[PDB]
């Protein structure tokens, strides 16, 4: 546009595909990372079904679709279907050719080595990308919120990651990975829903569970005191008319499921709560470096949007943590797009040149170019 | 009634062939367990011997220099 | 007629477990021969490595004396 | 048995509970020092779960158990569970009453003072022990191997201890303690395993990591030369069929983790390598007392069993150590039970009488009897 | 059945006679080991059609009708349900438990119910399971030849136990804890 040339920003997860044009502050066309076929055989003739039904077109009509998700936190059940997800991204919504503008993707911390080389194969050899990089999830948001000294816990629907990044990344481990977010809460509901004459059976309607979840469901401050309150039918049940037509008086259902977050013992996992793992990462660093970590805590992700998420942390942490200085948690009121706001940062930096992979660089160091320069 | 007699003639044949195979299969598995035990044992020694000669040649190289 | 089905069904179970056992047993028997050959091969190499490092032991010794 | 009366030998650590009958040369019934409950709620009725699942019975079935270890190198997370570990030792395997035979336990060098009095409370006041002593880990093995003049470095899964004991114990410090062994290597694997589509998540299966570790994993002589060798897929990957059914081609995974031993910089600790700390202890003693220390080095413990453990020491030591006399390291081909063989020694000595604590001695000098006579 | 029966000039319309469909079903209908190999066998009119004189009087030569319907069991895709087969859901439940607790589960599998009485029900499981399941130890499925009354035989057990006292609800217990007594003590 008579400014520069070849530039773009992108970001994908287990919820939405955040992307936009060149030099933007916020996304432009986010869409669900879904994709399925036809369990209904799509009037076979009222088109040769194909196109699994990805994008707004897919999210619009769920019934015909057997929504089979490709990338469940880390593991990619299949790469063949990924081919026609990015074919919908750059060409339909972004309206730009990938054989021109760079690309800034996100990296699920500690992702299988074999996956990186596989992805690069899809871009460089097929979609011809002469410049691109895959930054590491959390570290991005750090520079956006305006923090240089804090501990980041960025996670939404993908995977939980405790990234203590306030003066260095890639160093002692002090990081954790937990497959317990988003889809885990989306699949657990139908189970407990059975006791209330409800059952979102198939995957298509399972996706709706998440929709209603993010508009009412809240977290209990103390399950004990709210157990006796159950008698008082006022703060619990609330009339929610299902778009089609079937009221669901969610009440105790709201604060029962989220309890699993702090208590992973409800789904057969010894994984400690997100406030225990926090200790595990802090106890590794030096002794004279905790007082500043407690001062500011970066809690990001769409998972940190439900009522009663930050106040609970300040109750459990103080217990098994030093009690002398003040403790404050920085949870950006809109901390979901924290990664994208940070993506816009690195997207406009020139120092970033010493990170991405140039067309020729791949052929000069084989497929291992990724893990030979990056880390 | 006649078919009831014929069907039994084929049953005993498969049972014996299965038992005869299981007898040898178990023996082969037991033998394999013994062989694989010595396999890694010899491999460990082979690796050790390889480590020895490497250190010897290194020391001998030094002895030669000091000798000259 | 029903008794026939019972025995006929057993014949299917017997035939199934027979061909399956013999199939794997034959594969195992063939594998043992390969592993046994590898054992004999590795053992031979280990013998060559053992006698070699021993030759260095007497070589590094005599050289140490000449150096002294 | 028409010989003597009241005698026994024992030894516990962060791996196995080594113990036997009276006057034995080798242990008789070793078992893992584990203990957990039921994350599965044990068919609550197909017995009132209780018995955490300790001993062979526990090690047999790991799934139902949430193996929560009590004594992590020095610190005892909880003493209440220790009650029913010794209740399984003397009564089930040893088949002898503790109210008769003495007991010879081991002492983790420099163990909290408050712990000694607490232990004695469990024996004398409850299990009624009229005679017992808690000897100091390393010094025991010295008399077994047949050495009077050497430096001992005894450690397995518990804690690393550099004990220069060749003519006197308890004197200048010249000793070190490092919480970096066994369980440290057992927990670090799952982290790096994530990059290879593997993840031993919970603690139950974490224990297996140690099992496979001690049958293949080896140490690299020189990481640099073995980095290029990676291309040659022959000395690296090896088919290991997981008992259940999931092959794991460990290769570069074998010599990557053990490197942490010599390089504690991979887990955020300024602790110097085991060959640097060796210098730290030698430089304290007199100048004319080193030539004999280098002549013989006592390297004991199950940690000194992996391939490439002794030869590496002779490479790094000679560098920052005097280069004139000959240097030889004595690493008993089976140097794990070195403590027990030494335990059998002190167990048959009568001079040992002037060490242990008699029933009455405790009441005549209060609870401080331990740190009033012993040291 | 009545649905697919329409193509063979038969139709058990109302619910009354619908109940009979189940009666004849449990005396002949079997499950196909492999639909592909049994598709060509259809030409050989010998293992398929079998004369079944309807008590009233109307012969029904069931043949391909026998192993077509049961296929829906393993393939719930024939009735518009994304529900995975009974051998997939098995994985879903096993993958949740610990890793070192599967080798013993495969050793013994309790398949009970009258649904596990049809010909070709246990052998098929040992074909599909081994595929997406660990292949090292031996796998055996325990399907009691009469596994329908398994619940009743077990009922006789708990019926003679005294420990069962700490489970049931006594007359007074209901009035002392209101109607919620059930979900207050039980679970
Ligand atoms: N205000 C909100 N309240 C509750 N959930 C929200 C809110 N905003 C976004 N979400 C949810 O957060 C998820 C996306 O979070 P994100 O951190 O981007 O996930 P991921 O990185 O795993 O793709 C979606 O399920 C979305 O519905
Ligand atoms: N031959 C061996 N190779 C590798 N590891 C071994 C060997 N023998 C024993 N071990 C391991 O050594 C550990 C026990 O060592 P030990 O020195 O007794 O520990 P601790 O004193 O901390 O209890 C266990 O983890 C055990 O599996
Ligand atoms: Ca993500
Ligand atoms: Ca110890």
């Amino acid at each position: 546009d008579e400014d520069e040339t070849t530039a773009l920003v992108c970001d994908n997860g287990s919820g939405l595909v955040k992307a936009g044009f060149a030099g933007d502050d916020a996304p432009r066309a986010v869409f669900p990372s879904i994709v399925g076929r036809p369990r209904h055989q799509g009037v076979m003739v009222g088109m040769g079904q194909k196109d699994s039904y990805v994008g707004d077109e897919a999210q619009s009509k769920r019934g015909i679709l057997t929504l089979k998700y490709p990338i469940e936190h880390g593991i990619i059940t299949n790469w063949d279907d990924m081919e026609k997800i990015w074919h919908h991204t750059f060409y339909n919504e972004l309206r730009v050719a990938p054989e021109e503008h760079p690309t800034l993707l996100t990296e699920a911390p500690l992702n299988p080595k074999a996956n990186r080389e596989k992805m690069t194969q899809i871009m460089f050899e097929t979609f011809n990308v002469p410049a691109m990089y895959v930054a590491i999830q959390a570290v991005l948001s750090l520079y956006a919120s305006g923090r240089t000294t804090g501990i980041v816990l960025d996670s939404g629907d993908g995977v939980t990651h405790n990234v203590p990044i306030y003066e260095g990344y890639a160093l002692p481990h002090a990081i954790m990975r937990l497959d317990l977010a988003g889809r885990d809460l989306t699949d657990y509901l139908m189970k407990i829903l059975t006791e209330r004459g409800y059952s979102f059976v198939t995957t298509a309607e399972r996706e709706i569970v998440r929709d209603i979840k993010e508009k009412l469901c809240y977290v209990a401050l103390d399950f004990e005191n709210e157990m006796a309150t159950a008698a008082s039918s006022s703060s619990l049940e609330k009339s929610y008319e299902l778009p089609d037509g079937q009221v669901i008086t969610i009440g105790n259902e709201r604060f029962r499921c989220p309890e699993t977050l702090f208590q992973p013992s409800f789904i057969g996992m010894e994984s400690a709560g997100i406030h225990e793992t926090t200790y595990n990462s802090i106890m590794k660093c030096d002794i004279d470096i905790r007082k500043d970590l407690y001062a500011n805590n970066v809690m990001s992700g769409g998972t940190t949007m439900y009522p009663g998420i930050a106040d609970r942390m300040q109750k459990e942490i103080t217990a098994l943590a030093p009690s002398t200085m003040k403790i404050k948690i920085i949870a950006p009121p809109e901390r979901k797009y924290s990664v994208w706001i940070g993506g816009s940062i690195l997207a406009s930096l020139s120092t970033f040149q010493q990170m991405w992979i140039t067309k020729q660089e791949y052929d000069e160091a084989g497929p291992s170019i990724v893990h030979r320069k990056c880390f | 009634a006649r078919k009831l007699v014929i069907i039994e003639s084929d049953l005993e044949r498969a049972e014996e062939r299965a038992e005869l195979s299981e007898g040898k299969c178990a023996e082969l598995e037991e033998e394999l367990k013994t062989v694989t035990n010595n396999l890694k044992s010899l491999e460990a020694q082979a690796e050790k011997y390889s480590q020895k000669e490497d250190k010897y040649e290194e020391e001998i190289k030094v002895l030669s220099d000091k000798l000259k």
